[PDB]
């Protein structure tokens, strides 16, 4: 429901921007990236995901945030 | 039977971005899926 949501999603592929390790995983997004609309884009992006993957039993949770947990080692800001 | 007081058009999300040419594989079946649905529309600029 967003005209540039679409956009941004378009131009990714899984293979690039998508990190996948056991349960975990970092789904980074391509370079049209800090100027990102919280209210537009990126809930409505996480909103669509958490009720996809609700549709098959894969309860996802998602927790965006400008840092980086990926099993179990946190970084904030470039720093580990 | 309602043109005039209501036109159908095709979309914005309809058109492949002005951007990227037709290499691009998926850009091109948004402008295969664009001509199949032309003249459904009741658009006279649909042609264009």
């Amino acid at each position: 429901k967003s005209a540039s949501l679409k956009r941004i999603l378009t131009d990714m592929t899984i293979q690039r921007n998508y990190v996948c390790q056991g349960d975990d995983g970092i789904l980074l997004l391509p370079h049209e990236a800090a100027s990102k609309i919280s209210a537009d884009d990126m809930n409505e992006l996480l909103t669509c995901l958490r009720d996809y993957g609700q549709l098959f039993g894969w309860n996802y949770d998602i927790d965006w945030s400008d840092t980086a947990e990926y099993l179990k080692l946190y970084a904030l800001m470039g720093c580990r | 039977a309602y043109n005039g007081l209501v036109t159908t058009v095709l979309s914005e999300d309809a058109f492949p971005d002005s951007s990227q040419s037709i290499t691009h594989l998926p850009s091109m079946w948004k402008c295969l899926f664009l001509t199949l649905a032309g003249p459904m529309t009741s658009d006279p600029h649909s042609p264009v």
